[PDB]
Formats: structure tokens, C-alpha cells, sequence
């Protein structure tokens, strides 16, 4: 049907503020930010596959447009959870 | 078993890897990659919504609005650099004015 | 020993980096080698070129008596020295008066059970009282002024100063015998600075570093490491060579048990906190 | 009488306003206004209100912008008032 | 229809930006600018409107006219 | 002793603050002393700033028998003043009874197993008897209005009312030398009150500081802390030094048990609740 | 101690009810509380000599099965005048927990007027079921039924008369309030097994009873 974050924003927000709502236009803002940075990301990563005549995105090309993308600290720790993320995924 | 619960994940790994292989962006996806991206995504979505959680605190509410999303993003550095030339709609602006204009 | 951070500028670091080192709380050589490159390199003003220089540099450079002798035959004789002790049991079980009775034990004589050393109270709840202090001084006829003399006393406010308080006693514990490091509610500056659920991990690794400090200075200065735990845990547990439970006795005297010690077997012995002293149990 | 000194009040607004979310232009003229503009693109046009309503909060978020730098470009003049040439010198720089 | 946009909400805008004085020749200059601004992201909505072959100009219209003019809009998707 | 809070105004705490805490029902700086932050904080009209203005200033300001011969015997003596020992057991098992005869007891002499102070009867279900008290007292030869002169009475409505009478208490004890602290359906009110199941966590919390003054008091003034529990608590336990539990034998004779004690075993000791008293079991 | 008139009940009781206290008989269905209820809203009429109170009879019913016939059957079991009983018994049903608390305020000043021995509450516990039926209105059915209990202790301390009430097993705080607790259990026919659950002059203990045209009545196997 029409897709948002809504669902798994809600869950972040009551894992760090368990007492804490959202009112609606919030939230829309919320899914603005998402798709936005999304479609950075994924943008940057599609990239610098073609620069480098790779037909696949990988963790690699997401972490590295993290890296171009995002300042300072912000990129350490999102290239952290990313990684630690895969690591646990794939056992 | 979902793939974000196998990633301590609350981002779905699944929707993500689809709109990666529908959005024109290579023609091939590895399965690390939608974990990775769904991972920086919630972290992002974490840290403002722990920052934004503690203004609506500040301002007796239990429901975070626009305006505590920008008084959380403006007042932090990085945050504010990410989203430097991105308007949130009924966010207002930081109160700020020029010392020159003040009395005295 | 120590290798006071200083000598690292001769190798080159520049100094505004020694004091970027020394703002995150690190002031000696040692306390920048044993660590790894991501932590200089999050002080702010650090690049990761800095900090494999000053890695690399760096690595060119670098029993006591409880005086309760129920709880000695517990414990075999008493503390052993250089080796981190964990006392975890239900609040007012007398961790902290042990603390303060330890402080002053500490400075008798071997001969006595004690390690001839001076104190640390590092305290984050309040609790430290240089009266008690002189109370057990004069129980085991001790200066009561010279304990405070050798306890050297700071109030953590937080995990971070916690932790950084531990730097000033590394430095501090060199220019003075000890044998005695007290960290008092060790773990509730970690529960009230880090309240949060996505923030433990943090709190997990300041207490690390916190924890692989207190056993660098027991086995640098042979002192005894105590620190004690609310229950309102497992990681001490390695790192904690003898695991004491405590309970409480009604009136002031409290009971004792084992209840993991690789060594020691789980047993219990009795004691009472008096006014003068953490002492024997007298029923 | 009361009378409150030339700036007080001013000063007064801009806490007023600053601490505020509200849109700050009327709807009905701005509506009537996007509808006029949009016509000399496009006949026979309709618009969703939240349409309407995403042109207002870009158009009030640029103009509250610009009056900062324009703010900005008038105290660089040792000024306190913003004038055109403030408004025009923030334009230009802005690449507009 | 620009001087619909009156000089006290010109005013209100002007103080939530920090402006403490208003030169009288500011309110003219402003409509200008708006009209320009206004236009041009409209041109590019209308233009999102026609190639979806529609007559209704809808939010994500807008929201796509801005950020391909670099003023990406949160809110309204 | 106390420090009523009074003092902390010369501080430079404002005094509307200061009526805020009394409002609140903190009425000695040692009220507001033990405690964080976040007590203050809550409190209508109460800033962050104020609340560390007032720790900072409150920082530089801050065996009893039975009567029944065989629980004497079961207790090793009686109660042990300076701590809370909570007797869990069926509905009328005679904890109230028990209460009623205590709240004479303590007022017997220490060469009769007293502790030659008064008692502090707090009642949450209505089964506050001054006759009963005159009972007790002309049983053990204690005069009966001396008794109510020497039990300060009222009865909290709720469990704020119940935590806020130990303030009054507090202040109270202070005047008078006091031996006991009774609160009768302690657990009642924490179920009447908070009714419902998100509320638990804010009846525990409420509990801990309610049970954190008694122990409080306890050692202050060393007093007895009982307290009677309806079960349709395991935070007591640790709390709590000695765990008996009561059952009843038929007739006015009450069957006790030890059912945990750290110091005292499991056992059993018979006494009877008769109309003088709790008194020694008569078959 | 008013006489159940049952003697193996008043052994069980000791000689009877104390007046001026409250008195739950919380047992299954037709194990017998209302029968009783019939019981000793005439036994409480008795003299004191004979078990009674000495007192007139008020009778609240919640569940419908107020029956002055059974209080005539009673009366002549006993040998008192049924129609004097029906004439010293006040009668009214509580129509909801709200009317069941209002009933007290007339029972309180009418309790006054002439002397009383005997309160009846029958099915007290129903209507909190049936009009608090709802859980996010539980604690109104609580919080209304422990004024009503406050007010049936004050009335009974200030009248020094016996209050009755009845529970269906299919509030806690009740246990402990109850004076004098008798747990009920069908034997088959007209024969019921009552126990002791709490009671605090009566010991935990068993007496087996009967339900009896006349009376309630001892069980006569």
C-alpha cells in the first residue's frame, strides 16, 4: 500500500524514551529524515560502484558512502553499528 | 526469522534490501549491505530521538512535536551540519538574537 | 613504576597533544600504551596519525589483616596484596564500614596482618568519614590523623572522575606507599551517571578501563583493591579474585559467606561493625 | 500614559516569534497568490491544501532565513536596521 | 495578490529572523523577492504535475520542486 | 539526630523552596540530604538549580521484649533495637496485637527487656486500640496513659500520609525518647493506594524511602521498626533483619515461626494473645 | 452472641455472632447464606438468654431472595411472632452498590429510632459484580465497597448490632474484616458442610449443618 518508518521509529523512540509519544506531524518529519538519508546513502553507494565498474553494492560501498556522508563522530559511530550489525547478522 | 532480529536490529533488513534492488542503484545487492544501511539508519533515528525526547522533557510534554526535532538537531553540531539545508516544516528557529541589538 | 606522560613529548608528540591526553585523563606513558588507537583518537584534537605516533613512541618507552580475625580465617590470613577483592552484598552489610576499618588495617604492620601501607578513599555515595578513620586507627593503636594523612581522599562525582581519580592515585600512590585503593559504591555511579538502556555499553566499558586500572595498581604498588556493589556483578567476577557475600546481623554485627572464590572454598565466617572498627563477631 | 521606549517592544516580538511555530502569512492571500502564479504555468489547475500548505512553510522558512542574513549584512554596516541593499548584498552572496 | 502579504506579517516574519528595525522600503522589496522565490518552485511543481499527467498539484509536487532546488522540505511526504 | 530543615534557609536556599520540600514532606536537611537530585526536582515550583543549591548546603550542613516469655527465647532476648524485624503471617496472627503489646514493652525497663522508651503507633486499618494499650500496660504494670502519652498517634490514610507521619514522627522521636515504631497494614495502603499494575514501581519506590526512614529512625534513635504485612514482601527481606511468621492455634494462642532470619534459626516459639497482653503460651 | 439456633453452628460460634461486629459467610452457591441470612434476621430477635440480641432485624437484599415467609417459619421455629418479626424486621433491597451504601445512611438514622441486632447484607458482593462488571472499573467497585465496609463497622460499633454479608464464591481486604468467617460447601439434599476459613474468636474448625423448613438447623442424619 504507502510505506512509512512509522512502525520501526516507534520502536527506536520507546527503546530510548520508553515514557516518550510522538505526535503525527513529528513522525512525518521522522520519515522525511529516513528516506532522506536513505536515499543519500544509497545514492553515493550506487556511486561509487560505477566509478569503480562493480555491478554490486556492498557493505563496503554503504560504509564508505557513510563515511563521505556523514560528520565527524556521527560516522564513527554509524560505521560501528553498521559493522557490528553485519557482524551479528551473519552468524 | 526476521533478518533484523537475527541483526539486534528494530530497521527492516527485508524492506530496506528490496528498495535497494528496486531503486536503479546497481544491478546487483549483497546481503550485508541493507543490514549495514538499516543499522545506520536506526542509529540516526536513535540519536535524534533521544536528543528530541529530552526537549520535549524540558518542556513538560510526553510527546515529542516539530519544534523539539529542531531545537534538538540546530543545538547539535553534527546534526545540524547532516541537515544544514533542510527545512522542518513548523520547526520555528533557535532563539538567538545579536548582542548589538540588546540594551545596555 | 609510572612513566609520567611528559617523557612522551620528548619522543616528538607535540605538547598540545599531552595535554589533550592529560584533559581525557591520561598523565603518564603507561596510560597511553596500554590503550588502543580509537582512544586518542576520540579526544577531540587527536588524529589517528598523532595517536600511532604516540603508540608507536610509547612503545619505544614503555596477606592485609580485615583486623576481623574471623573474617582473616576466611580469607586465610587476610587480602591478598595485588590482587583485585569483591565484596558484594545487600546495602548497610558493612561494605563501607570495612572500607573504612581496611583503610587503617592496611597501615599495620605485616607482622600484624597488615601491608604497611598507606590508604585511597575514593568515594561516589557519600559515606567517607575521617571519624570512622580515626576510630579504627586508635581501635588498632594507628595515627587516626596519620590515616587521613595516608588516605588521600576525592569524592567521585561521576564514572568519568571515577575512573580519572584513579590516574591522580597512580600518580599520587607512587610518591607514597599503599596498600589499600577504596572505591566505594564502585558500580552506582555507573547506574546514576549511565541511567539509560542504549547508554550501558558505555557504562560497561568506562568501567572496564575503570576495573583494568584498579588491577595495574594493585600489581604496581602490591595494594589491595577494594570496591563495593549495590544489588538493588558477573563482569567483576574475573576480573575479582575472591567474591565475599554479606548480610547483616541484627544489631551491628554482620555476617559473612563465600560465595565464589576459585581458590577460597564458599564458607561463611562472622563479624560486627563497632564503633571503633569493622572487628570480631561478639554475640 | 505608558509608552514603551523605541526597540522594547521589537525586541519583545522577536522572543515573541522566535519562541513560536506559527505560520506568520495569512492563508487565504498567500492561497491566492500561489493559485494566480501557478496559473501562468498551467491551465485549469487544482491544488491539495497540504500543497498549499508545503509552498507556505518553504516560502515563511526562506524569507525568515534571509531576513537573518539580511539582519547579518545591516549590523556589518554598523546598522540595526535592515535595509533593501542588505537584503540584495545576502542575495547576491547567496548565489540568488 | 503580492500585497495580500501585508507589512505586519512581513514584520512577523522579520522578527522570528532576529530584526529589531525595519526601513519602509523593506516590505516592497520583500514581495518581490517571494514572487521570485514562489515562482520558481512552483514552475518546477506544476512541471512534476504535468509529466504525472495530472491537474491537481499534490505535496509531493512541492516537496520534489524544492529539494531539486536544494530547499529539501521534512513533513509533508 | 535530625537537622530540620529550617537550617538549610540560613543556607541561602530561598524559603518558598524550603516550604516546598515541607509540602512535599521533607522537614529536616537530613530529609533533603539523603536523597538525589530527582526528589527535589519533581516537586512543584522546584528547579534543577535549586535542587543542586540545596545538596550542595545540605552537604556542608549534613534487646526489647516481647512480653512473651518463649518469643523472648525465640528472639534470643527480644528485638534488637537499630534495625526493622518484620513478622509476616496469616490475618490474625496478632501482628496488631503483638504491635499493641510491644507499644507497652518497649516502655519497660531494660532490666525487664525494654528499652525504657516510648512507642509510635501508625495505623493504616483502623485496629488502633488505646484499650489495648491500657491492657499491655497494666499487664506488665505500665501505666495505661502513660502509654498513650507515650504513643504518639494517627493514622495514615495512604501511603504518602504513611511515609509523611515518619517525618512528624521523626521530628517527634526527638523530643521524647522513644523505643518503638509501629506500622500496622504497612503493605495495606501500598495495595489499596496503588490499586492498579502500572503503578507498581511507584508503590516500590515510595516503599524503599518509606523503609529507608525507618531503618533510618531505627538507628537513630534506636528504636524497634515493626511493621505488619497482609499476604492475599520479599524487598523486606533485605531489609528487614529478622522474618518470622505467625499462624494461629486455636483459642487466643498464636503459633510463631522463624521462617528467615540471617542470624536467627528457623524455629518455632508458642505465645497467646490475651486480653491483658501478648503473653506466654497456655495451653 | 446471637444463636445460629443451629447448635452444632453455635458450638462452632461459641454460643453465636458477636453484635457490634461483621460477619462473611463467603461459600458456594446454595450452600446456604441466604437461609441463614432468614435465620437469624429472627434468631437475632431472640432474648439474649436464649442466644439472641435482643434486637430488631434489617434486612438489605442485593439478589431478590428476601422471603418473609422464611422469616415467619423462623419465628415459629423459635417460637416468636412471625408477623412481629416482619414487623421488626425493616426491609429493603439495594438496587446497585451506590443504593447499597445509601441504604446505610437510613439504616444509620432508622437504626437510632429502634434498638437493632441484626444487619443483613445479601449478596454485599454481587452487586459490585453485576454493576461493576467492567475491568477498567474495578476500582470503583473497590473503592465503593471499602466505604461501605467503613460504614457498616460504624454503624455496627455505634449500634452495637450484628452486620451480616455474603459472599458468592464462584474483596481481600474483607478476610481479615470479617469477623467471623464460615466456609460453605453443599452436602447433598438439604444438608450443608460448613467450615472455618478465619475467625477470630472461633477456632478453624468444622460443624455440619441443616437447612430446615423451620430453621436453619443442625444436621440430623
Amino acid at each position: 500500500r504507502k510505506e512509512s518508518y512509522s512502525i520501526y521509529v516507534y520502536k527506536v523512540l520507546k527503546q530510548v524514551h520508553p515514557d516518550t509519544g510522538i505526535s503525527s506531524k513529528a513522525m512525518g518529519i521522522m520519515n522525511s529524515f529516513v528516506n532522506d538519508i536513505f536515499e543519500r546513502i544509497a545514492g553515493e553507494a550506487s556511486r561509487l560502484a560505477h566509478y569503480n565498474k562493480r555491478s554490486t553494492i556492498t557493505s563496503r560501498e554503504i560504509q564508505t558512502a557513510v563515511r563521505l556522508l556523514l560528520p565527524g563522530e556521527l560516522a564513527k559511530h554509524a560505521v560501528s553499528e553498521g559493522t557490528k550489525a553485519v557482524t551479528k547478522y551473519t552468524s | 526469522k526476521t533478518r533484523s532480529s537475527r541483526a539486534g536490529l528494530q530497521f527492516p533488513v527485508g524492506r530496506v534490501h528490496r528498495l535497494l534492488r528496486k531503486g536503479n542503484y546497481s544491478e546487483r545487492v549483497g546481503a550485508g549491505a541493507p543490514v549495514y544501511l538499516a543499522a545506520v539508519l536506526e542509529y540516526l533515528t536513535a540519536e535524534i530521538l533521544e536528543l528530541a525526547g529530552n526537549a520535549a522533557r524540558d518542556n513538560k510534554k510526553t510527546r515529542i512535536i516539530p519544534r523539539h526535532l529542531q531545537l534538538a538537531i540546530r543545538n547539535d553540531e553534527e546534526l545540524n551540519k547532516l541537515l544544514g539545508r533542510v527545512t522542518i516544516a513548523q520547526g520555528g528557529v533557535l532563539p538567538n538574537i545579536q548582542a548589538v541589538l540588546l540594551p545596555k | 613504576g609510572p612513566q609520567p606522560i611528559s617523557r612522551l613529548e620528548q619522543c616528538g608528540i607535540n605538547a598540545n597533544d599531552v595535554k589533550k591526553l592529560e584533559e581525557a585523563g591520561f598523565h603518564t606513558v603507561e596510560a597511553v600504551a596500554y590503550a588502543p588507537k580509537k582512544e586518542l583518537i576520540n579526544i577531540k584534537g587527536i588524529s589517528e596519525a598523532k595517536a600511532d605516533k604516540i603508540l608507536a613512541e610509547a612503545a619505544k618507552l614503555v596477606q592485609i589483616t580485615t583486623g576481623s580475625k574471623e573474617l582473616d580465617k576466611l580469607l586465610q590470613g587476610g587480602i591478598e596484596t595485588g590482587s583485585i577483592t569483591e565484596m558484594f552484598g545487600e546495602f548497610r552489610t558493612g561494605k563501607t564500614q570495612i572500607c573504612h576499618t581496611l583503610a587503617v588495617t592496611c597501615q599495620l604492620p605485616i607482622d600484624r596482618g597488615g601491608g604497611e601501607g598507606k590508604a585511597m578513599y575514593i568515594d561516589t555515595e557519600g559515606t567517607f568519614r575521617p571519624e570512622r578513620l580515626l576510630a579504627v586507627a586508635e581501635r588498632y593503636g594507628l595515627s587516626g590523623s596519620d590515616v587521613l594523612d595516608n588516605v588521600a581522599y576525592a569524592r567521585a562525582f561521576n564514572t568519568d572522575h571515577q575512573t580519572q581519580l584513579l590516574y591522580q592515585a597512580s600518580a599520587m600512590m607512587v610518591e607514597s606507599r599503599y596498600a589499600l585503593l577504596i572505591v566505594d559504591s564502585a558500580t552506582a555511579l555507573y547506574r546514576t551517571d549511565y541511567s539509560g538502556r542504549g547508554e550501558l555499553s558505555a557504562r560497561q566499558m568506562h568501567l572496564a578501563r575503570f576495573l583494568r586500572m584498579l588491577l595495574r595498581l594493585a600489581d604496581e604498588f602490591g595494594v589491595a583493591v577494594v570496591i563495593t556493589n549495590q544489588v538493588v556483578g558477573n563482569i567483576i567476577a574475573h576480573a575479582s579474585t575472591t567474591r565475599l557475600y554479606l548480610r547483616k546481623g541484627r544489631g551491628e554485627t554482620r555476617i559473612c559467606k563465600i560465595y565464589d572464590s576459585p581458590c577460597l572454598p564458599e564458607a561463611e565466617a562472622m563479624f560486627a561493625i563497632n564503633a571503633d572498627g569493622v572487628g570480631d563477631a561478639k554475640d | 500614559p505608558h509608552r514603551y521606549r523605541p526597540g522594547t517592544v521589537a525586541l519583545r516580538e522577536i522572543r515573541r516569534y522566535q519562541k513560536s511555530t506559527e505560520l506568520l502569512i495569512r492563508k487565504l492571500p498567500f492561497q491566492r497568490l500561489v493559485r494566480e502564479i501557478a496559473q501562468d504555468f498551467k491551465t485549469d489547475l487544482r491544488f491539495q491544501s497540504s500543497a498549499v500548505m508545503a509552498l507556505q512553510e518553504a516560502c515563511e522558512a526562506y524569507l525568515v532565513g534571509l531576513f537573518e542574513d539580511t539582519n547579518l549584512c545591516a549590523i556589518h554596516a554598523k546598522r540595526v536596521t535592515i535595509m533593501p541593499k542588505d537584503i540584495q548584498l545576502a542575495r547576491r552572496i547567496r548565489g540568488e | 495578490n503580492i500585497q495580500g502579504i501585508t507589512k505586519p506579517a512581513i514584520r512577523r516574519l522579520a522578527r522570528r529572523g532576529g530584526v529589531k528595525r525595519i526601513s519602509g522600503l523593506i516590505y516592497e522589496e520583500t514581495r518581490g523577492v517571494l514572487k521570485v522565490f514562489l515562482e520558481n518552485v512552483i514552475r518546477d511543481a506544476v512541471t512534476y504535475t504535468e509529466h504525472a499527467k495530472r491537474k491537481t498539484v499534490t505535496a509531493m509536487d512541492v516537496v520534489y520542486a524544492l529539494k531539486r532546488q536544494g530547499r529539501t522540505l521534512y513533513g509533508f511526504g
